[PDB]
This record gives structure tokens, sequence and C-alpha cells, in this order.
């Protein structure tokens, strides 16, 4: 039973620096081709 | 640093947040760090309730640190930000574009090139067309052509703008083969989807976390380099929980409880998404109010309280392909006569 992750509905995305801990980027994608 | 990634976390949360409750339905995009910098880029302008209403609103507790270790962080993180580096594309710039007959305090002009990397270029807004041009060219050219109209309008009578930047291009740790890719579905809604591209990586072994408590998963995929993704993945339908619980701590729990794992799939959009946003009202639900108003108090600027922010702007774009990522996001900082 092997593990599965899959991207198909809203997810988020913290874009993070390991070194200063700033986040670079912060997004959520409802709808990858939303007008 | 420590107190600087704090306050800056806690910011991009609550700015976060913000950003939903106005627009529930909307893909978001955005770089904390850049509006932060651009806002304590100018809090070093400001006095007094101006000033401390700006501080505050960045998230930083005044019991604990002072304006000066504030500005000396930011100094250090864009210096950071800006080292050179083989493995991953990273820039931020700072800019102040002036009216030419603005006296400006020589300390507030030495400050600002100092501690934020900023030159004063002499603009001419009364053109506003060649003014715009020369604050998007720059923004242009800071962001390798990603942010391409920063600045929509731009009333004749301004006195200052203030711009930042952030350029972000990185290859991915283990990338994506484009003979892996095809078109799936992503499911707006649990009987609604779009086809997409979908890219893919089997068996890997990446940090790991099913967090029951809050119905979503989460993992970390790696850059090249010193950067790197949190991903998070809720149940259906459980997105405005998650974001509910969004904060310093609740990151802090994920990363202390990722744990290595084998994935026999990872499936991922191919994807480009853009978002520009009018940050008044934002700004204002998070306590900077002062700086719009009569009331203002920028005499750190000039010496003299003439002056007040008009609109501030922010737009980022994110790109997320096989080979790795690309994203980039400007402010600016519209400053007219009191
Ligand atoms: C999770 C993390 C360690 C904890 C950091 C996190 C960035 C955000 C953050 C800032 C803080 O001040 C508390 C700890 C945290 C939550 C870092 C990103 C990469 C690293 O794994």
């Amino acid at each position: 039973t092997r593990t599965i992750v899959r991207f198909n509905r809203p997810f988020l995305m913290i874009i993070v620096d390991h070194f200063t801990w700033s986040i670079f980027f912060m997004s959520k994608v409802t709808n990858p081709k939303q007008a | 640093d420590r107190g600087l990634a704090s306050a800056n976390v806690d910011f991009a949360f609550s700015l976060y947040k913000q950003l939903v409750l106005k627009a529930p339905d909307k893909n978001v995009i955005f770089s904390p760090v850049s509006i932060s910098t651009a806002l304590a880029f100018l809090s070093l302008g400001a006095h007094n309730t101006t000033l401390t209403e700006i501080l505050k609103g960045l998230k930083f507790n005044l019991t604990e640190t002072s304006e000066a270790e504030i500005h000396q962080s930011f100094q250090h993180l864009l210096r950071t930000l800006n080292q050179s580096s083989d493995e991953l594309q990273l820039s931020m710039g700072n800019a102040m574009f002036v009216k030419e007959q603005l006296s400006l305090l020589d300390r507030f002009t030495e400050d600002a090139k100092r501690l934020y990397g900023s030159e004063a270029f002499a603009t001419d807004f009364q053109d506003s067309a060649a003014a715009k041009k020369l604050i998007n060219d720059y923004v242009k050219n800071g962001t390798r052509g990603k942010i391409t109209d920063l600045i929509k309008d731009l009333d004749s009578q301004t006195m200052m703008v203030l711009v930042n930047y952030i350029f972000f291009k990185a290859k991915w740790e283990m990338p994506f083969d484009p003979q892996d890719t095809h078109q799936s579905r992503f499911y707006l809604s649990k009987k609604k989807w779009v086809m997409v591209p979908m890219m893919s990586l089997h068996h890997l072994t990446i940090p790991y976390f099913r967090d029951e408590e809050l119905s979503c998963t989460v993992v970390q995929l790696n850059y090249t380099g010193n950067a790197s993704v949190f991903f998070i993945l809720p149940d259906q339908d459980k997105m405005e929980e998650v974001e509910a619980m969004l904060s310093r701590e609740t990151l802090a729990r994920w990363g202390d409880s990722l744990e290595f794992r084998e994935i026999g799939e990872l499936y991922l959009p191919k994807f480009s998404i853009s978002r520009d946003y009018n940050l008044n009202d934002i700004l204002l639900q998070l306590g900077i109010e002062e700086a719009f108003t009569s009331k203002a108090d920028l005499s750190g600027i000039t010496g003299a309280r003439n002056l007040a922010v008009s609109q501030v702007v922010h737009k980022a774009v994110l790109d997320v392909f096989e080979e790795g990522t690309e994203a980039s996001a400007a402010t600016a900082v519209k400053i007219t006569l009191l």
C-alpha cells in the first residue's frame, strides 16, 4: 500500500528560505486556469 | 533574524487571511517579504502614530524590538538575499522615485541607500506616462520581464513612489520528466473540474505529514539551494478550515512534524498564475491608517508633515513547471503632497 499525493484540488504553496526563514511567496491555487 | 522571521511570518498569514476575505473565490499569489520590505522602507520616513501603526501592522512587538533594530534587520536580510549563488537566482531591489523639486532630508536619503539599497531617481510625475514607464521599466528589469505592468495609473500630482521587487528562479532538487506530464482533471469542486497538464514523480522520498486534526496533507519539495516549498493539500471541501488555522504556530507544528516517507506517485499541475492587488483596504484592516489620512506624519522624509500615502499596490506571478519554479513580485507605495 504505497502513498500517493495528488494535487488535483485546491492547494496551498509556501515558498520559504531555510537561511532567513523568509516566506518568499505564498499561494492558493483554486484554479490553475483561472481568468 | 529570529524576531524578523517571526514578525514577517505573522504578517504573511495575516495578509493572506485578508486577501482571501476580500476575494474568497480567487487564486492567491503574493510576496510577503516584498510587502514587508516596502512598508519597512516607508516607515523609515514615518513619525509618531504613523510610524508605530506601520511597525505594529508589520507585526513587530515593539516592547521587544526598536525601530533601529528593525531597519538594520531588513538591511541584513537584503544583503543575504542578494548574495551571489550558482544554485538559485534570487534578487530583491528597492528604489525611490521623487519629484526633483521635493526637498528630502539628507538623513532620509542616506538611510534609504544604506539600509534598503535604494537609489533616488528624479522623476517628473507631471509627465505621468513617462514617469509610469520609468517605474514599470525598473520593475520589468528587476524581475527579468516577469512583472510588466505594476503601475497602472499614476496621478500627475504624485510626489514619490517607493518600489520593492523580488525575483526568484529555482530548479527542483528532483525535477519532473516532461514525458510523464499528461492532461488530467483538476477539480474546482466535487462535481466540476478543468483539464490541466499534470506532472508526476514516482518513488520519491520527501518530508511528509498527514495532519488528521486539520484534514490536510503536507509535503516539502526542495529546490537546489536553500529554498523549498511547503505544499498543503486540504481534503476536499476543507480549504477554508485549513486557511482559518494558518499561523506561525501551525507552520511550526507542520515543520516539526515532517518525517521522510516514500511516495509512490506525486501529481502536481504545471501552471502559471498572476494576481495584482490594491492593498489600501487590507493595510487599513491591519491597523495602518494614519499614513493614508490628512493626519499622516511622514516628516522623517522631508522634515515637514507634507506627505501622505495615496495607494499601495502589489503584483505577483508564479510559474510552476517540470524543471523548477519562477516567481516574482513587486510592491509600490505611492505618495502625494498633503
Ligand atoms: C519550517 C522551518 C523552520 C520553522 C520556521 C519556518 C519559517 C517560518 C517560521 C518562522 C518563525 O519565526 C518560527 C519558525 C518557522 C515556522 C521554516 C521554513 C523552513 C524550516 O523547515
